[PDB]
RNA sequence: CCAUGAGUG
RNA sequence: CCAUGAGUG
RNA sequence: UGUGAUGAAACACUCAUGGUCUGAAGACUCCC
RNA sequence: GGGAGUCUUGUGAUGAAACACUCAUGGUCUGAAGA
């Protein structure tokens, strides 16, 4: 897939799964891709979750060039259903956004300090 | 560990404490520099950087752009970036000066004269792709349209008014601005009517006469030939600006099934041009989540709401999609809803380059619509 | 007519014909304007009128600026450039010695920016987006004042991440804080302060908090220090 | 002593108890009843008014209207009215009846049936009167005139800001609208300037060479003949609507010295006809004030102040004269109320059919311009 | 839907598709509408949909008009009569037998006043000054009823000059305050006071004070009575 | 001149101006051709008095169309320097408006009522 | 709609 | 500018 | 200079940039 | 009234103030001082 920028490890994307959870419990967060857009475009979001088999791909094209602009890290995870289900949800979801980590601030600080040294950064 | 600098005045290496390892000074040529400066912001090397990689031969490189690293990954080298590093300050601290100390120019009076004129340059040349964009014709082009849909608007008004001096029973006669414009256009004095001239236009046999008799039997002033020739000038452009917007209307489909099909093959040219004007670009209109394009041209109402917490607009430029504005009131906030969503996901899929695909939006579309309407 | 020089460097006033008086910096390109100013000659040299209610800059000095970083030979980058109006009169003030980097992301307003960019050599046009100090990173050197006019939500964000690139320690940073540009909801009072706190936090040392009103509605001006 | 009424029913005669005297009944003719309609309006007694005035023969006669009463004093008459009287109203609550009575009609069935049709025609007629009017194509013409001149400036911003998608710097080298949208209309592409057509506009040589090279080195954008077209439609449309305007200008000259010719003398033909469209007609700007034309057209400023005491506009659309906008503040109201002051002597004359005095009115009005100059 | 009658005669109420309730008359001319009225048939009859909001008669109904001195056969003189909204349907009211005199002295407006009153035998159309009856005396008769809705600051006045030519004793007079049209600094409130003063000192007996806001703003209806 | 609808008898122009007088005393009244005109227009005047001997005809012969609409008698005096001066100015006057009589009340009821008898009023 | 920078008749 | 009546895109 | 002295906020537009709704429910069907 | 499934739905359910214009009427500054 093209908007796909960089490379998720099964055991990266876990801990996503997991931190999202945590924070619909303890934190806060927002979830579809319009309100993971307005996440963005407010700088609330911490964290940016992209599921990888969205059709069509353009749908979520946008949220990479998005994240760079407003300075926030993106992240893969690879079924939009599991992202979904991670999410409250019964249905899939193509993207879904982190405002509030809560009792995930150590979990997702370390997600988001590892697609770090994955994309070149010292 | 060498820490890599890229400036217009060359190729640059430094140790981790900020010493001049190696250079290769760039040519000092506008015409290569402008290209460059204009790859690097596509992630490729430098020329020069290139070969300042080759003389030194280093272990770990770090670049100040995250766009360059995977470049020089696949020449190579093992890379990373650091955004705000310490060595790319120290290497600026020292740009009055090292600019002559790697001899790129004899002094500072003429390394100034030459950047001036590279920045002239530089950005002459961003001026120009920015020109290039084919999405601002289809700006330009609807903007005019609504321009000339205000002016003969404003123009039938005004003979409106002005020819019912003479023929005050001829506007309620005609409910069209155009027809009445042709009648006054063609004629003049309304003592001039005749069957065959009107049965030219297509009216049929009964109006014709309705018209006649009116004709016969009006109580407006009978006036000279210089003040209806006056009149009749007003009447012509009418015609004009109507023929004008019929090109326009074809001009800007054209512009518009090439640029942005989805949207187009959505809601049509002239109001998916119209979202293109109000969201900027494309690009702009491709970002926006479906929460803004809903209320896009409802500015006014919108904030109105959002200061005081009040009710918000149900859509705004989306208004004119005809299954809105038909459609009882009840049913617009959901439609438009709807379509704002799946012209968010056209938009996208337009501007990201995608191919058509908008035969299944519309018919998802009509899906949605369908089924608000059995309530 | 009478004119002489202000507390800051090459900054005056004007005393005139009916008794009124207004800002002006001294015309580095005499005959040539920029917008509409007036040029005065004084002991037959001369000066561009300087409009306060156009120009932040000089709202901010005749609302107060207590001391001015910007001066004779000062090395300036300069956010937001726009048409060039302030940017000119700066270029009459840092004066060929000093050098003013222009970024500015809009084109149809850079094009008017070209021009005020030719017949100064102080000024250096970039087209960028000042969220990417990376694509503008290799025309630049660092700078002593750093001077943020942009349309932005996250403008007082920006304006620090363009900071640790380019504002040597200890320069002076200009950052204006648009109320009704970051949220029309807000009371604009309200956010000067949840902005001045962004920057203190991120170590500036606040010199001074300027307001504009009447030269700018819901305006404001902060002058801090980068340490 | 004879009391005598007045209607389309006829003449009556009543002593002051409520009896009629002697009645002479109307024709039951719309054409005829109709004129006498209109003539009751300036004095003229019904036809037969003059016979009933004559069977009975009344030492003292009074009537309803005053415009009668020296007419009828003319016959030989003593006469004078009483407008509200006991008569009229005992004469009109009886109107159910009495047409049957006089014998105007058989029955109440079709005397309404008439007295519609009469109310029918004797207002048709006035309509008519009242659109032959000279003053309102002066009006209508001028409006139409002001409608094109925010045209022209509406168009000529988009098309300066559209064909600089192609050609930026050609803005920034033409103040005026009509001379660029002349440039874009004639050549098209940037590069088909040629000299000849460019010294045809007027262009001194200085700025030809400007031209040519500013297109030249254009950082513009390369586009389509399609493109240029559109363009162009809006472009020519331009310079169409500048010639019109012309015409209009003309047009209106000639009226604004036929209906108007001391307003014209002082402000020019537009400005007086400008007045003539706020006020309405030209008999309504004679009556005003001149403090109230000094300001017409500044009815924002005006009730701003009148609703809150603060302070009110110098002038309105009196603005537009040429001494006024040239003339700094202070000068600006004394000049506006002195040329206010002129201007209802100049419509008074006018409206009341005076002859042309416009001379010795600006002789007048310049001292004053003068007076206040000097200080 | 249904159609049912009201206290005041010919004049209707309907129960309609949803349950909104809208006032309306017979109508006198079938198939035919004079602004864009909706057209309702009911066990075979016709009538006409009477906006409040553009007419101020159906406003005072709305809004609790005691009594209506308006019905089958009233003759009534109604100055101001502008398009024709309000008169038709005071047509429709009268209903024949009685007859309506309309005076209007915008030429621009008894235009459409002409086109309502070609199809109606109930309305005797006047292009006239209601400041002068004299020009009307011709033509007309004593009503009992006296409509006066016009935009005049002496409206009062003209009311009265024409109620002691055309208003039979024991007669009424419904007369339109219109407030912003009387003077636009005054309270609207202050208006009603000074008005109504007016009509009690020329033998007019106060009947009914009603406020037209929300359907007028600003807007009063006087009924009363002259003796 | 033509815009003078009837004649005044001396007697009555002499006792015109002579109530006018009064009536700057212990009345209110306005003076000039704008001024009388607002008056017009108002409702304020009771009485309106308007030159006969005024050039140009034209410049007050909007008053009688005027007065007639908002039935303001108005009434002509012979001399227009007289009424001028009458009203405490040492200038002419081509029109002027009586506001209150005050001490006029009786003098000004009585004119208005003489006129009427010139007028054909019963 | 608000704010800011550039312009028109 | 406020109020009223008639309409257009 | 009352045939108006003094005071004193005329109107129509274009471009650029930012501020740009809500967020999980809604319709149906079968058992006693 | 208790239990129970089905279709649609974060690729967006529910709620919810799009905008541009013309005509007609009326409300339409101060009032004796100025060089
Ligand atoms: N993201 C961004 N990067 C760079 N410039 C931006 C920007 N967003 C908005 N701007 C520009 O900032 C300008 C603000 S007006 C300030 C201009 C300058 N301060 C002067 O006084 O002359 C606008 O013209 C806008 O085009
Ligand atoms: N002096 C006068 N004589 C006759 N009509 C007048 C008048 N002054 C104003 N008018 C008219 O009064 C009208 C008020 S609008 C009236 C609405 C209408 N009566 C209805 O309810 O349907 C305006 O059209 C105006 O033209």
């Amino acid at each position: 897939a093209s908007y796909v920028k960089f490379e998720v490890p099964q055991d990266l994307a876990d801990k996503v799964l997991e931190a999202v959870r945590k924070a619909k419990e303890s934190g806060k967060i927002k979830k579809g891709t319009n309100e993971t857009t307005k996440a963005v475009e407010r700088g609330q979001a911490k964290l940016v979750i992209i599921a990888e088999d969205v059709q069509p791909e353009e749908i979520v094209a946008h949220l990479p060039l998005l994240c760079d602009e407003k300075k926030i890290p993106y992240v893969y995870v690879s079924s939009k259903k599991a992202l979904g289900e991670a999410c409250g949800l019964q249905v899939a979801t193509a993207s879904a956004a982190i405002l509030e980590p809560g009792e995930a601030k150590d979990l997702v600080d370390e997600i988001i300090k590892r697609v770090n040294e994955i994309k070149g950064k010292t | 560990k060498i820490y890599l600098i890229e400036h217009v005045i060359g190729a640059v290496a430094y140790d981790e404490n900020g010493n001049i390892v190696d250079y290769i000074t760039n040519p000092r040529d506008l015409g290569k520099i402008t290209e460059e400066l204009l790859n690097n912001e596509k992630g490729i090397p430098f020329s020069a950087t290139v070969e300042l990689l080759k003389k030194v031969n280093p272990q770990e490189v770090v670049v100040e752009n995250e766009a360059e690293v995977p470049k020089l990954q696949a020449l190579g080298y093992r890379v990373s970036y650091e955004p705000y590093s310490k060595v790319s300050r120290i290497f600026r601290e020292s740009l009055p000066k090292v600019a002559i100390d790697i001899k790129f120019a004899s002094n500072e009076e003429d390394y100034y004269n030459f950047l001036h004129e590279l920045s002239l340059e530089y950005t002459r040349r961003k001026l120009r792709s920015a020109a290039q964009k084919r999405d601002l014709l289809a700006i330009q082009a609807v903007r005019a349209m609504d321009d000339i849909d205000k002016t003969i608007n404003l123009f039938s008004e005004r003979l409106r008014e002005w020819y019912s001096i003479h023929f005050p029973e001829l506007d309620k006669l005609i409910e069209d601005h155009e027809e009445y414009a042709t009648i006054v256009s063609r004629f003049g004095d309304r003592g001039f009517l005749t069957i065959d001239s009107l049965k030219e236009l297509g009216f049929n046999e009964q109006r014709i006469n309705r018209i006649l008799d009116a004709a016969k039997k009006s109580i407006g002033a009978d006036i000279s030939e210089d003040d209806l020739s006056a009149m009749r000038m007003i009447a012509n452009t009418i015609l004009d600006l109507y023929n004008i917007r019929r090109n326009l209307n074809n001009y800007l489909e054209g512009v518009m099934k090439e640029v942005a099909p989805n949207v187009t093959a959505l809601v049509g040219p002239a109001l998916g041009a119209r979202l293109l004007s109000i969201a900027g670009s494309l690009d702009e209109l491709a970002k926006m989540p479906a929460s803004t394009i809903q209320v896009l041209g409802a500015e006014k109402a919108l904030f109105r709401a959002l200061r005081s917490g009040g009710r918000p607009p149900k859509h705004g430029i989306i208004f004119q999609y005809p299954a809105i504005h038909t459609s009882p009131r009840w049913q617009r906030g959901k439609i438009a809803r709807a379509l704002a969503a799946k012209l968010a996901i056209a938009a996208r899929v337009d501007a990201f380059s995608g191919r058509f695909i908008g035969d299944q939006l519309n018919e998802q579309l009509k899906k949605r619509i369908d089924e608000i309407k059995e309530k | 007519i009478t004119v002489k020089q202000t507390n800051m460097e090459n900054i005056y006033e004007c005393e005139f014909n009916d008794g009124s008086f207004r800002l002006c910096t001294r015309n580095l390109v005499p005959n040539f304007n920029v917008y509409g100013e007036r040029l005065i000659k004084y002991e037959g040299v001369e000066y561009r009128e300087w409009n306060a209610f156009r120009s932040k800059l000089a709202g901010a000095i005749l609302k107060g600026l207590k001391t001015n970083p910007i001066r004779k030979g000062t090395k300036v980058l300069y956010l937001g450039a726009a048409s060039g109006t302030t940017i000119s009169h700066v270029s009459d003030i840092i004066e060929l010695n000093g050098k003013a980097y222009g970024v500015e992301f809009s084109p149809r307003v850079v094009r008017e920016l070209l021009l005020v960019a030719q017949r100064r050599p102080n000024i250096f046009p970039l087209l960028a987006d000042a969220r990417f100090p990376q694509s503008y990173k290799s025309v630049v050197e660092n700078v002593d004042v750093l001077y943020v006019d942009i349309a932005q939500p996250d403008q007082t964000d920006i304006a620090i991440y363009n900071a640790k690139f380019f504002l040597k320690v200890n320069g002076d940073m200009l950052l204006v804080i648009k109320a009704r540009s970051i949220d029309v909801t807000k009371d604009p009072k309200e956010i000067y302060k949840t902005e001045v706190e962004k920057l203190e936090n991120s170590n500036f040392e606040t010199i001074q908090i300027i307001n504009l009103d009447p030269y700018d509605k819901d305006h404001a001006i902060v002058l801090s220090k980068y340490k």
